[PDB]
C-alpha cells in the first residue's frame, strides 16, 4: 500500500488473470484482451522466495539441555531453571511475532512497488501518445491494433510512428 | 477512436488473513504457516540412535537392576524414559540423582570394563530376596555387596589406578541397615564409615542404621555415590563396613547424547527432530508442540499460528 | 522522507491547518482558501493507530520468578541468578530500542507516502488542464471558481469541460 | 488568469524529538511515551490478594513466632515482607532458607491441619523465656518441643501416613543445646540423632552441642528442616533426643502466588502491576521502575524514555 | 530497488563518476559533459552515517559474569550455566543477522530513493521543455548550452525563457 | 537539435556482496565489517589494573602458598590465572571452590588485617616439609596451624567481634590427618570437631582420619572453609583439635573486579576489551573471538562475518 497502486489507484485485482501476478488489459479495434507480464511477476516472486529461503529449512541443532518439567517441589534451583526457559521462550516468541509483522508489511509494499514500476515504465514508453486516466488505464490517442498493443507489452513500441496521429487527436477541439 | 490499455494485478476468491505492522487483519492472495503445531505421535528411530528404556530408568540400567540386563554396554543418541518404569531391586536413593542422570545421559554410553579389586578378607557377591534374577536371589550387576568372612570384616584399603587415556566413572554405594542386629550380621561390627578418595577429591559417608517405611517390603536402603577418576590419578576406597563396592568403571565420553521423558511409541521412520509428543517436521522455523526438543528442531514459541504472506494484498472485484 | 514530499518538494508544513493532516490551499478569482482532505488524513491516522494497538495495553503476566536482589555474598548460584536477569534485561532493552527506531522510520515514511499519494491522485485528475510547479502546487490554466476547486477536492472535477480553455492558455505565445 | 492549487500537510509549533534508523534527532508533530517511569508509591490492594507481613517474615508466620499469630491459615496472591521485620522467638536458622521461603510463597497458603502424633513416653509442649506469648513462656505455634518424662527419653519411632489426595508439607527441627548440662537436663542422654524419612527420601541430622554468640541473650539454636509427603506415602520420625516435632502439616498448592520485599504502604486502589516502589500503570509496554514485578506488567528495560512518533515529521514555516 | 531507479530504469551506474554518488551527464552543442549533484549525494551519505552512529562505538561494559568453560563434569548446575550462555548467544546472533539484513534492504532502498527524487525534481523543473526517454534521460527540445545545463543542475533554470522554442519543436510534424 | 540530460549514479569496479531480506547475495559499492574476528594476542595492561597470577591460582595467593608472597595485599580489576600454575604447599581441597574463587575475584582485593586471637593453651605456627619458604619448613602465610602445648590441647572458645563499618571475610580450615598416630602426635586426643559460628550462621566440620593418595608425597589433607562476619556481629571458633585457624581477615568490597583464565602475554598497551585470546578493538558491535570477555566489549555472536552495506547497489556497465 505504501506506493498507492494496489488497493489505491488500481481499484481492484483481476480474478480472471491466472497466468501472472501483474498484467495488461486492452480495448482496441480488434476487441478486448488480457495478457500477463512475466518480468514483474517474476521480480515479486523472486523476492518472496528470497524471504522464504531465509526462513524455511534453516533450523538449529540442540542436544542435551536442561530439564523443563519437574515432578517435585525444590525451590531455588528449579525456580531458576523455570525462569531461564520462560525467559527464552518469550524472547523467541517476540522475535517470531515481529518477524512476521515486518515481513508482511514489506511483502505487501514490494508487491505494490512492482505494480507501480510496471505502470511507470509503460507511461514513459507511451510518451505523448497517451494520457493517464487515473485508475491504471491509459487512453491511447491512435489506432492501436493487436500487434501495436503487443509491441507495448513487449517493450518494442516505437512512439515516433504514431506521434503525429496522437498529438492531433489529443489537442483537437 | 484509439485504444485503452489498463495495468493491473491478479486476485483470488480464497484470500487469507495476515498480520502487519499497521493492521492485525489484512487479506493477502497466499500465505504459509511458520509454526509447526502437530506430530504423527511417533518417535522416529532414524537418524538418531534411539534407546527405548521400557521398564527401566537410565539409573536402573546403570546400576544393573535385573530387568535391565539387556541394556549392558549399549549406546544412544537419545535415551527415552517411560513413565510406567519402576525399580525392582534393592530400594535406593541417590543424592543429586538429577546430576548423575544428566551426566550419564550426556555421555551416551553404558560401556563397562570390570576390574580386579583386591577384596581379600571379606565375602563378595552378597545377595537379597528383594533383587531377583531368574528366581535366585541376586544384586545390582555392576555393584558388589561385601559381607564378613568368618565373622570378621578387616579394614579395607584398596587402590585402583587410572593408567588410561580417558576418564573412568566409578559408581559405588553405602548400605544403611534396618536394625542394629543386621549391622552385626552382615559386617561384624558397629556401623562403619566409607571414604572414597582421589588426589583432587574425597567423599566420606556415614552409614545410619534405622527403619525407613518399607518399599517392596524392605526397610533398609542403599545410598548411591559416584567418582570420576582422571588419567594419572588413583581411586582409593577406605572402609570398616557397609561398602557396596564397584566391580569396575564406566567410560565417560562427551557428545550429542541426552535423555527425554516420553510415552510415544518408536516408529520405523526418519525424522531429525524429536519431542516428547513424537517427531515433528523441521521445514518451519517455529513450533508450539513442546519446549522439550532434541535434534535439528524449530524453535519453541507460545503462538499456535504465524502466517507469513507469500503474495500481494488481495483486492476482490 | 523516503518519497520526497514532506521535507522535500513540499517546502514546509502549514501550522494554520488544524482540521486535518493533509490538505489543499488555492488561489482563484474568488480569493485564497484552505481545506483539509479527510481520506488521506484518516489513512495515516488509521495506520498509526494500528501500531499503537500492537504496543499499548498488551502486557504479559508473570507471578513467582527468581530473586533479583541479595543481602549476602554467595558466589556461584547468585552469579548465575544475576547473570540471567542482566542477560534478559539487555535483550529486552535492545528490542525496545530497535522497535522504536524502526517504527519511527516507518511512520515518517508512511506519512510522507500519504502526502505523495494525494499529490499524485490530484495531478492525474487535472489531466492536461494544469502543470506541476515543482513545490506541491499546480498552475491551473483555466478559470476555476470555488465550485470548481471544490470539485477537484471532492474527486468530481470533469477535465473535459475545461480542456479547450486550458490547452489554449497552455500552448499560447 | 487561471488558478493555483497547492497540496500540503500540517505542522505544529510544539514539536517533539524522536529517534530513527537514520537519525537520532528528528522532530515529529506528536509522540507517546513507551517507558513507564513513575509510581504513586502505594501497593494497590486489588485485584490481587495482598498480605502485608508487617513485623513478620513469611518463615516466622510459617513457624508460628508469637507476634505472627494473626497470620494462621491465611492465603495470598502476593505476600509483602517489610525490612523492619524481626524474629522474637527461639533463635533459629534454616539451611536453604531461600528454597523454603520460595516454595511456601509460591504455594500461597499457610493452611494447617493438626495431627495426633503418638508421643507417648515424653513431655510435649516445652516452653522458653525467649519466646513470649501473652507474658507466659511459649513456643512456635506449629512446632512441638519434646523433653524427658521422668528423666527418661525413650527411642521414638512415630508414623504418619498420607492417605489424602494432596501433598502434605511437614515442618520440623533439631535443637542444638548450648551446653552438655542442658542436653542432659532436657533429653536425659547424650546428643541424639534425628532421622525423618519416607519411601522416596531420608534426612538424618546430627545435633551439635556448643555455644553460639547470643541472639536476644540465647546461645542455643534450632535448625529448621522440611519434608514433602506424597499421597500413599508415609512420614517416619526416628529420634533419641533433640526433636522439635511437627504438630501437623501444611497443604501445598500450586498457583499464581509469590513474595516481594517492599516498604511501600498498601493503598485502597485497583492496579494489575506491582513493583517494590508501588503499583504502576500497565498501558505502556516497557518500564524502568523496577526489575522486580508481579502481575500484568510492562517489561523492564534500561532506558528511561522511549518516544514513539504518532505523527508526521514537523516542518515549520 | 523498491523505487525502480537503481537497477531499474537507470540501466547501470557510471564508474567514471568519482566525485559524487548521483549526477548528470549531458550532450549539447558545446559537447558531452558530466557533473556530480552534491545535495543528493550528501543526503544518502548522511543517512548511512546515521546508521553507523548507532552501530559503531556503542558497546556495553560487563565485568564479573559466570564461568563458561569447565574442566570437570558436574551435571545439573553446569548444564544450566551452559544452557544460559548458549541461549544468550543464539538470541544475539539472531539479532545481528536480522539487523544487517534489514539495514541492508533499507540502505539499498534509500539510495534508490535518493536517485528517484533527483530524477523527479529535475523532471518538474523542465516543465514542458523536455520529455522523459524512459532510461533516466531527458530530451530537451531547445538549444541548451553549458550555462543552460548549468542552470538546470543549479536549480536556477527558467523554463519560461525556452518555452516557445520547445513547444514548437515538440509539437512539429 | 536541442540537448540530452541524463541522470545517473556512480558504480565501482570492486563491489562487495551483502545479505538482504530478499536476497542473500547482492553487490553494493561499499561495506563495513560488523564482527571483530581477530586479536593481537596480548592482554593490554591499561586501562584496567591487570594482575598476572603467573604460577599461582587466586586461591593459593589468598591462602599464602609460599611462591605467592608477592601477591599480599594486592588489588585488581582483572586477575589472570595461567594454566601452568600449580600448588606447592600443604595439599588441600575447598568444598565449593568455585564460589570462594568467584567472590574473592569479584571483591578485587587481597587486603589483610591481622588480629590478635587468644590462643593460650596451644602451640601456634606449626610447620611442614611439604610447604617450603626459603629452605625452611613453613605454612600458609594467612593461616595458623595449632598443635598441643605439653601434650595437652584444651577446648578452644575464641571470640573476635566485628566492630567495623565493613564486612570481614575469614578464611579457615580443618586438618584431616593421615593416621591415628598423627592425630595423637599433633593434637593429643582423638579427632576433634570444629564449630565456627556467628549470630546468623554456623558451620560444624568433622575431621576424618585416613589415607588419601599422596600429592607431592603427602597423604593428609586440609579442607578450606570461609565465613563472612557483618558489622555488629561476632566470630566464634569452638574446637577440640584439628583447627587451621585464621591469623586475621580479608576486607571484602564490591566493584568491577573479576577473574579470567588465559595464557596470553600482558602487553604495554591500552585496550578496553579483554578476552582470553588477547585484547580486541571495540569499534565493532559484535565479535566471534571469545564468549568470555571483560570490559567494554562487542557482543559475542556465532557468525564470523556480517557485512553492513555503506553504499548503494553496484550496477556495472
Ligand atoms: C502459496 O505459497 C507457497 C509458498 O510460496 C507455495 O508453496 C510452495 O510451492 C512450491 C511449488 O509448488 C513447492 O515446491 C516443491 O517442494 C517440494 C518439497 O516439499 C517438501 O519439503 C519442503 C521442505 O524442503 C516442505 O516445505 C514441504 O511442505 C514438503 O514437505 C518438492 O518435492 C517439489 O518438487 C517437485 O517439483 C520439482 C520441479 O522442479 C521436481 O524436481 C520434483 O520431482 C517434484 O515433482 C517442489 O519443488 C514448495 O514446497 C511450497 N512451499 C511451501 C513452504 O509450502 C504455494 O505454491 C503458493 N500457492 C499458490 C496457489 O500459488
Ligand atoms: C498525540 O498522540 C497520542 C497517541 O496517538 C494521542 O493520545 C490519544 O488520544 C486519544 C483521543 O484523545 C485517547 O483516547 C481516550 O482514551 C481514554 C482512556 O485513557 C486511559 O487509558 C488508556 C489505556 O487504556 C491510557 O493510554 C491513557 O493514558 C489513560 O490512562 C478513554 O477513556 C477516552 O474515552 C473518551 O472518549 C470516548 C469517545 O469515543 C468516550 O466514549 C468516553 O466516554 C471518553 O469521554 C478516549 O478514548 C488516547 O488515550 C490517547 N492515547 C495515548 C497513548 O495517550 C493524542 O491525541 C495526540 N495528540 C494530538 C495533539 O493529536
Ligand atoms: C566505505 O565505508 C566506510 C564506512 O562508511 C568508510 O570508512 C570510514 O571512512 C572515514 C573517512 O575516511 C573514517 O573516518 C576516520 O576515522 C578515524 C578513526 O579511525 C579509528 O577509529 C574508529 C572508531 O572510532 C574505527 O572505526 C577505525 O577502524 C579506526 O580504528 C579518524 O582518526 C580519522 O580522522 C582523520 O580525519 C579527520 C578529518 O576530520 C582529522 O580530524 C584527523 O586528524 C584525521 O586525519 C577519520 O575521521 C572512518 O574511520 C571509516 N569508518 C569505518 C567504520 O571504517 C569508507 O571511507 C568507505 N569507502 C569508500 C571507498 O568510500
Ligand atoms: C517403626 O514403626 C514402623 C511402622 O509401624 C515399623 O514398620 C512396620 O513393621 C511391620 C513389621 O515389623 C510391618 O508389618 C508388615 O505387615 C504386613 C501385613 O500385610 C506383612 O506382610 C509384612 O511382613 C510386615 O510384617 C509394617 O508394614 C511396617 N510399616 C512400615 C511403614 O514400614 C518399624 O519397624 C518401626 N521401627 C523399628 C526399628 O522397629
Ligand atoms: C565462649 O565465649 C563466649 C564469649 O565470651 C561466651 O559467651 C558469653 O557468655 C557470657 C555469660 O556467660 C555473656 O555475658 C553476658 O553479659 C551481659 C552483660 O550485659 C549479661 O546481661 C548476660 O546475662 C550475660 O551474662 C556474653 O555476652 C557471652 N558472649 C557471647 C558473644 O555469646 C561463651 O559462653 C563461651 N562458651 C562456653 C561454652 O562457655
Ligand atoms: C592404603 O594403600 C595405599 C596404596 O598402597 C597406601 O599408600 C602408599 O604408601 C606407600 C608408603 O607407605 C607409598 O610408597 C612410596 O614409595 C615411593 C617410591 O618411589 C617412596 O618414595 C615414598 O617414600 C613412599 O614410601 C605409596 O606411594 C602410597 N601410595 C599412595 C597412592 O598413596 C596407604 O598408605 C594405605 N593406607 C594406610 C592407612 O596404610
Ligand atoms: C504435547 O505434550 C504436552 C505434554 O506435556 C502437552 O502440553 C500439556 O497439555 C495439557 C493438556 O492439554 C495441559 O494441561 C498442560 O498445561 C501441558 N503441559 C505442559 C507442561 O505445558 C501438549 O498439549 C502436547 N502438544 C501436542 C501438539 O500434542
Ligand atoms: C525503585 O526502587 C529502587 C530500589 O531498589 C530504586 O533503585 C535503586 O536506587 C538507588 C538510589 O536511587 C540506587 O543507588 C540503586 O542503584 C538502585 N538499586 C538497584 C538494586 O538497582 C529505583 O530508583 C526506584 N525507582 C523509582 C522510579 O522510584
Ligand atoms: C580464541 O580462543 C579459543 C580457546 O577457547 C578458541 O576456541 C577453541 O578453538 C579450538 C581450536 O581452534 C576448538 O577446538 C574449540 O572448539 C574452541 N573452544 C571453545 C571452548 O569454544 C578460538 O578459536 C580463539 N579465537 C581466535 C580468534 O583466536
Ligand atoms: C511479443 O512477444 C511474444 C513472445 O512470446 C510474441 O508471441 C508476440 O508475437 C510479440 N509481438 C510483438 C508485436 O512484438
Ligand atoms: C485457494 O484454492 C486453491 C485451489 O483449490 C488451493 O490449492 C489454494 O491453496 C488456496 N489458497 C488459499 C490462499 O487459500
Ligand atoms: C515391563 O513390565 C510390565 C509389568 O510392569 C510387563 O507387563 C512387561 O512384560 C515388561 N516388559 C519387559 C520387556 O520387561
Ligand atoms: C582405612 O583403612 C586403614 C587400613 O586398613 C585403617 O587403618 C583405617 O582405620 C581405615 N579407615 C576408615 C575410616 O575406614
Ligand atoms: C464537496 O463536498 C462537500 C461535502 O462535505 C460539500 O460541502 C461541497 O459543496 C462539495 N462541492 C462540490 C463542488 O462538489
Ligand atoms: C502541543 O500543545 C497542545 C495544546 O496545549 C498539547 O495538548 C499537545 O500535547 C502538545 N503537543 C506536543 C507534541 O508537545
Ligand atoms: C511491630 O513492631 C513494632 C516494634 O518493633 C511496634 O512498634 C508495632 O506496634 C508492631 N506492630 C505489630 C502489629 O505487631
Ligand atoms: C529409631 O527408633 C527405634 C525404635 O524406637 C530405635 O531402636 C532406634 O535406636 C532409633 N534410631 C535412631 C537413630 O534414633
Ligand atoms: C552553477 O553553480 C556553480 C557553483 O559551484 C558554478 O560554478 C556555476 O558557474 C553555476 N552556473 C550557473 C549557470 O548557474
Ligand atoms: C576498492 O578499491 C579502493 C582503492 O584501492 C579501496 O581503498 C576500497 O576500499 C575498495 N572498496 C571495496 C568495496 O572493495
Ligand atoms: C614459575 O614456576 C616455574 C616452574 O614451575 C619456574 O620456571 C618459574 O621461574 C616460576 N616463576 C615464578 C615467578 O615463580
Ligand atoms: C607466629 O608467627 C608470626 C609470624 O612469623 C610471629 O611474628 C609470631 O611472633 C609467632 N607467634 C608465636 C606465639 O610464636
Ligand atoms: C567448645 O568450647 C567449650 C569451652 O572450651 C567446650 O566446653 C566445648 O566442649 C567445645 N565444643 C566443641 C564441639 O569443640
Amino acid at each position: 500500500g505504501i506506493f498507492g497502486a494496489i488497493a489505491g489507484f488500481i481499484e481492484n485485482g483481476w480474478e480472471g488473470m491466472v497466468d501472472g501476478w501483474y498484467g495488461f488489459r486492452h480495448q482496441n479495434s480488434e476487441g478486448i484482451g488480457q495478457a500477463a507480464d512475466l518480468k514483474s511477476t517474476q521480480a515479486a516472486i523472486d523476492q518472496i522466495n528470497g524471504k522464504l529461503n531465509r526462513l524455511i529449512g534453516k533450523t538449529n541443532e540442540k542436544f542435551h539441555q536442561i530439564e523443563k518439567e519437574f515432578s517435585e517441589v525444590e525451590g531455588r534451583i528449579q525456580d531458576l531453571e523455570k525462569y531461564v526457559e520462560d525467559t527464552k521462550i518469550d524472547l523467541w516468541s517476540y522475535n517470531a511475532e515481529l518477524l512476521v509483522a515486518l515481513e508482511n508489511q514489506h511483502t505487501i509494499d514490494l508487491t505494490d512497488s512492482e505494480m507501480n514500476k510496471l505502470f511507470e515504465k509503460t507511461k514513459k514508453q507511451l510518451r505523448e501518445n497517451a494520457e493517464d486516466m487515473g485508475n491504471g488505464c491509459f487512453k491511447i490517442y491512435h489506432k492501436c491494433d493487436n500487434a501495436c498493443i503487443g509491441s507495448i507489452r513487449n517493450g518494442t513500441y516505437d512512439h515516433d510512428v504514431y506521434r503525429d496521429e496522437a498529438l492531433n487527436n489529443r489537442f483537437q477541439i | 477512436p484509439g485504444a485503452t490499455l489498463c495495468l493491473g494485478h491478479h486476485a483470488v476468491p480464497n484470500g487469507t488473513i495476515v498480520k502487519t505492522i499497521t493492521n492485525d487483519q489484512i487479506e493477502v492472495t497466499n500465505a504459509t504457516e511458520l509454526v509447526q503445531s502437530s506430530s504423527t505421535g511417533e518417535i522416529c528411530d532414524s537418524p538418531h540412535q534411539i534407546l527405548d528404556g521400557e521398564n527401566c530408568t537410565l539409573i536402573d540400567a546403570l546400576l544393573g537392576d535385573p530387568q535391565c540386563d539387556g541394556f549392558q554396554n549399549k549406546k544412544w543418541d537419545l535415551f527415552v524414559e517411560r513413565s510406567k518404569a519402576y525399580s525392582n531391586c534393592y530400594p535406593y536413593d541417590v543424592p543429586d540423582y538429577a546430576s548423575l542422570r544428566s551426566l550419564v545421559a550426556s555421555s551416551g554410553t553404558l560401556e563397562f570394563n570390570n576390574e580386579s579389586f583386591n577384596w581379600t578378607g571379606v565375602t563378595q557377591n552378597g545377595t537379597s530376596s528383594a533383587c531377583i534374577r531368574r528366581s535366585n536371589n541376586s544384586f545390582f550387576s555392576r555393584l558388589n555387596w561385601l559381607t564378613h568372612l568368618k565373622f570378621k570384616y578387616p579394614a579395607l584399603n584398596v587402590t585402583m589406578p587410572n593408567n588410561e587415556k580417558f576418564d573412568k566413572l566409578y559408581i559405588w554405594g553405602v548400605h544403611h541397615p534396618g536394625t542394629d542386629n543386621d549391622q552385626i550380621f552382615l559386617y561384624a561390627q558397629a556401623s562403619g564409615r566409607i571414604t572414597v578418595s582421589t588426589k583432587r577429591s574425597q567423599q566420606t559417608v556415614i552409614p545410619n542404621i534405622g527403619s525407613r517405611p518399607r518399599v517392596r517390603n524392605i526397610p533398609s536402603r542403599i545410598s548411591i555415590y559416584w567418582t570420576i577418576v582422571k588419567p594419572g590419578d588413583i581411586l582409593l576406597i577406605n572402609s570398616t563396613g557397609n561398602l557396596i563396592a564397584p566391580r569396575g568403571y564406566f567410560k565417560i565420553r562427551s557428545g550429542k547424547s541426552s535423555i527425554m521423558r516420553s510415552d510415544a511409541p518408536i516408529g520405523k521412520c526418519n525424522s531429525e527432530c524429536i519431542t516428547p509428543n513424537g517427531s515433528i517436521p523441521n521445514d518451519k522455523p517455529f513450533q508450539n508442540v513442546n519446549r522439550i526438543t532434541y535434534g535439528a528442531c524449530p524453535r519453541y514459541v507460545k503462538q499456535n499460528t504465524l502466517k507469513l504472506a507469500t503474495g500481494m494484498r488481495n483486492v476482490p472485484e
